[PDB]
Parts: C-alpha cells; structure tokens; sequence
C-alpha cells in the first residue's frame, strides 16, 4: 500500500524505516512514508494470532432493491448510505465484509451519470473510485477491494445499510481534457504550445503562497480518475528549473540535494503540499500527463 | 595533461567551424597566486599551456584564452589572449564524473520489441549497460551481425560515440546505409529489438590558511601543481613538523577511505611502506 506521490520509485543505484501517517481526515487518510527511525513515534496495534464517530448506523440482510431499501429503513427515520469521510469509508467496508456480502449505498445522479452527488447537501471532499471503464449506469456499490464499483442497483443485494448523523491573483488557469500520444521531445514543445493560443502566455509560475492552496482546492472537482499533479518544472540549463528563462525562488524539493541529470523527471504536487520528486525509468506514466491531468499555463 | 587540452581543442575544432574565442579553462584571477597558475576542481597543473606577455593592465585582465581555426591541423599553435572576468554569457560547462572481435558479447534481444526507456531498464543490471561501440571494427562486426540475424529493415537502439560513455540523445542504427544515419536520431517511443552489454626530487607549495571541508579541500591546493601531502618517509614528516610552526594546531593531510577497511595508495599513486 505504497501511493506513488510521496516515494520515488525507480532504479536505486543511514538505515530506512517506514510508517503510516494521518493527515487530518484526508481522503487519501492511510499513506505510508519512509524517514530515519532513531527518531520516538508512536505504535498503537499488535496483531496476535450501532454507533460510530458520532454516527449511526443500521443494516438490514433482506434482499430488495435500492428505492426499496430506502422506504424500508425510512420508516424509522434513517438515510441511506452516504460516504464523505475516510474512516466512514473503512467503517462501512469493514462491516460489508464481516457481513460477507456487498450492501447497498444510497446516492443519484441526474444527467447521465456524469454528476455525482449524495443525499445528504454536502460538497464532495473524497473519491474512492474503482475503475474508468465501468461507468455503464449511475449507480455505485462497494465491493470487497474497499473501491466504488459503478453499477445498476435496480437489482438485489443481500443487505442494505443506512446512517443517521480562472482568474486568481493577477493570472488565469486553464484545463484541456483531451487526448494525446505524444511522448518524445517534450521540453521544447510547451512554450509554443500555450503561446500559439493567446500572446502573453507563460507556463504555470509560483510567485505567491495561496495558488497553492487555491489549485488544491480547485483540483477535487472532476477527480474521478485524475489522482496525480504535475509541475513545469524540467531539466533547464543542467539544473532543475522552469522553461523560460527566469531563476527559481521557491524550493520544490523534497529533502538533500536531488542530481537528477535525465533530460526529464515528474516532479508532483502532494495531497498537502509535500514536494517531491519522482525519477523516470518507464514513460508509461503519461496518463497523468496531458489527458486528464492539470495543463494550466498562466498569462497575466 | 596536453593530451587532454590537445583532445579538446580537435573536439572543439572538428565539431565546430567558425572561429570564435568562446573561453579556455585558463585563470589567473586571485593575486595570491604568486606567478604560479590555479585550477578549480582536481587539477594539478603540470605542463607549461599558459606564456607571458608584458601588458600596461596586465595584472586585471585575468582570464586566459586561446583561439581554435577552421583548419583541422591545430597542434598548440594558438592564438593566445588576456581579457577580464565582468563578461555575462549563458551556460556552456562541464563537470567532474567522479565473442566478437575487439569487445566483450553483445546480447542481442528479439522478439521482445520495447523503446528506448523500457531497454536501459530491462537489459541494463548490476554488470550489464547499453552497449556502445567505441571502434570502427565493431561497428562492421555490428552491421554484419544484425544483417545476419534481423535484416535491413529493422532498427536498432545503438549509442554511438568514439569514447565508453559513462551512466554516471535517443540514436539508433539501420543495417542499411549506416553512413547517413549515424547522427541522426528520431523519436524513441516506438517498440523495436536492441542490443546490450626543497626535498630530494620532491617540491613543496603552501597556500592560503582559508578552512573549508575536506570534500572542498581536496580541490584547494590541487588548483595549483601538486598533490596533498603523502608522507612517504621519516625525513618527509620531519620536514613536515619544521613547518609546521606557522601554521595551526590542524592540517588536511589529505586521504581518503572508507569505515571499517584499508588504507589504499594515499589516492595518490603511492605504495604503503610503513605507517
């Protein structure tokens, strides 16, 4: 369970040790990283051989549809299912699998499965998808793996479950959502790329402190498969820097002093802000590169 | 050595037409010189590159340089001239890396069609690399291998140069009319085959007291003529010792190896014949 954001995998040509760390109800709440352990932490769990966080919640083992699941337990005034918080998430999985069985989980959508949406009014904050090529119909249920399988639920499962409880600061963004295969020559090609399309266009610069945070929070919109960030930041001039000519200010690295010499890297953007640094051996990370990944070039 | 600045100046004239004083690895900036001449990174100065003209502001125009020709011919007769250091030109650098006839095997890999990445991350391991060829003869035994197993159609992920390229430009290679395409490289995202692999007869000179680390250090006096300090004999720690007075209590005397080990040639091509 190692999300490639925070480790850099590639060919590895003062000991290590590795742990788990929360980031304050995140919805990637669970990542594993790796630091010096002389340091004093914490360790909670020793493996040998109904309520919750403020919630309720109630399942039925009858097999019925969702609309008739939902005027079953609504009688004792209770609302389906509704995931927005990751421990609810583990909660609820963890309770399919004691049960042994995949239950029912309450949503809808309105216009072709393409905006999802639960029943409760609250702005999406976590996304926990399956697969991107199984969105036939528009409705959702959680399987064994932990992921959101988007089915039909017009059907019968054997339980149900339901709870109680751009311009920003002197620059405009953009974002293409299209497809490409290009994948050779690209460090001379993005400068005439976003000049082609309006005079005074320049590749996505930090010079402030709150961009940071507003492309953070603009990026969990459309995220269904978009999980990764990426940064213009390439090989310039023997260094790590931008494409034009201009000296860097803000440090983006993630800790020592990185040599990458290659003619490319990935250099990512964090779930919280942790910069860092990905070597390349393998172009098949392109996905995630320029079809459904942040291609926003600023203009002012 | 003159044989590396003789390589670089066929490098520099063979590669290149115009003539065009670009700069030439030659300082005299720092007054603490004392007529010698300095270096910056692992360079004892050993051979005589560097004449003397007298000058009305010879001692501010600080920075040597000679002149490369357009003619192919260039063996030390060059133009030489002084100029200052306030100039402002972008980068041009360089840094420090520290069977078959003629040539190890060469495993070459079929029916397995990957591009360039995908190869120097499969095939290359703790003792296999992309193999390069470095001499004309291999690269004829290359051409009639491939025209043997594949064919002329076929292309090959080839590293092309004169020299054993070190790890620490995707080129390929037809096995018909190599002559064209020798230097011409094209996008490496396509899937096709590949191969892969004073005292007596000894001088001393002081500088500078300035403190810096040892990984700095070893490029301090080495800027100058000289290696650090290998103590050899007796008579040279005595030496050593006498002078020492104007100078502290500490010295870099300049070895190193790791933990745990041995000592080995004082990283300075010098036997151990006691401690």
């Amino acid at each position: 369970n190692f999300h490639p954001l925070l480790v850099s995998g590639r060919l590895r040509i003062r000991y290590h040790c590795a742990l788990i760390l929360n980031l304050q109800k995140s919805p990637f709440t669970g990542t594993w990283n790796f630091t010096s352990c002389s340091e004093r932490h914490f360790v909670s769990l020793c493996q040998k051989y109904v309520k919750y966080l403020n919630n309720l919640y109630k399942i039925i083992p009858k097999t019925l549809t969702w609309h008739s699941a939902k005027r079953e337990c609504l009688k004792s005034n209770m609302q389906l299912v509704s995931i927005t918080d990751p421990y609810q998430q583990a909660f609820l999985s963890v309770q399919a699998l004691l049960h042994n069985s995949s239950l029912w989980i309450g949503l809808f959508s309105q216009d072709d499965e393409l905006n999802f949406g639960w029943s409760d009014g609250k702005r999406l904050h976590f996304s926990r998808w399956a697969e991107t090529n199984g969105q036939l119909e528009d409705c959702v249920v959680l399987d064994t793996d932990g992921f959101w399988k988007t089915v039909d639920c017009n059907d019968n499962q054997p339980g149900a479950i339901c709870y109680y409880s751009i311009p920003f600061q002197n620059c405009c963004y953009n974002f293409i959502i299209t497809k490409n295969r290009h994948m050779a020559t690209t460090q001379d090609e993005v400068h005439t790329k976003c000049q082609k399309l309006n005079p005074k266009s320049h590749i996505l610069s930090i010079r402030d402190e709150k961009e940071n945070n507003f492309v953070l929070e603009q990026l969990l919109y459309f995220n269904y498969m978009a999980s990764w960030v990426m940064l213009g930041i390439t090989y310039r001039n023997k260094s790590l820097m931008w494409f034009d000519k201009t000296p860097l200010s803000y440090t983006h690295w993630r800790a020592g002093r990185p040599t990458i010499k290659n003619e490319k890297f990935l250099a990512g953007l964090s779930t919280d802000g942790f910069w860092d640094i990905q070597t390349f051996k393998v172009i098949e990370e392109a996905v995630y590169f320029h079809q459904h990944s942040i291609l926003a070039c600023k203009i002012e | 050595h003159v044989d590396e600045i003789k390589e670089f100046l066929h490098f520099l004239t063979d590669q290149f037409s115009g003539q065009h004083w670009l700069w030439i690895g030659l300082n005299k900036r720092s007054p603490d010189l004392q007529g010698s001449w300095q270096w910056s990174d692992r360079t004892p100065v050993s051979t005589i590159i560097m004449p003397n003209e007298f000058q009305q502001d010879y001692d501010i125009r600080d920075c040597a340089a000679v002149k490369v020709f357009h003619r192919p011919w260039r063996r030390g007769w060059h133009f030489y001239d002084d100029r200052e250091f306030i100039y402002l030109r972008p980068f041009a650098c360089d840094t420090k890396l520290e069977l078959i006839i003629e040539g190890s095997e060469y495993w070459f890999v079929a029916d397995l069609h990957l591009n360039y990445e995908e190869a120097v991350l499969y095939c290359a391991s703790n003792h296999s690399f992309l193999a390069t060829i470095t001499s004309f003869v291999g690269l004829k035994a290359i051409k009639n291998k491939i025209a043997n197993i594949s064919g002329d159609g076929q292309k090959w992920w080839i590293r092309i140069s004169e020299w054993p390229i070190d790890d620490h430009e995707c080129l390929y290679m037809s096995a018909k009319t190599w002559l064209i395409d020798l230097g011409k490289p094209t996008d490496c995202s396509t899937k096709l085959p590949f191969i892969c692999e004073p005292f007596q007869n000894k001088c001393f000179l002081k500088i500078k007291p300035v403190s810096l680390t040892f990984s700095q250090a070893s490029d301090t006096c080495h800027s100058y003529g000289g290696t650090l300090p290998s103590v050899l004999s007796q008579i040279e720690q005595d030496f050593i010792t006498s002078l020492l007075p104007d100078m502290e209590a500490t010295l870099w005397i300049g070895l190193r190896w790791t933990a745990y080990e041995k000592i080995n040639k004082w990283t300075d091509n010098r036997e151990l014949t006691y401690s």
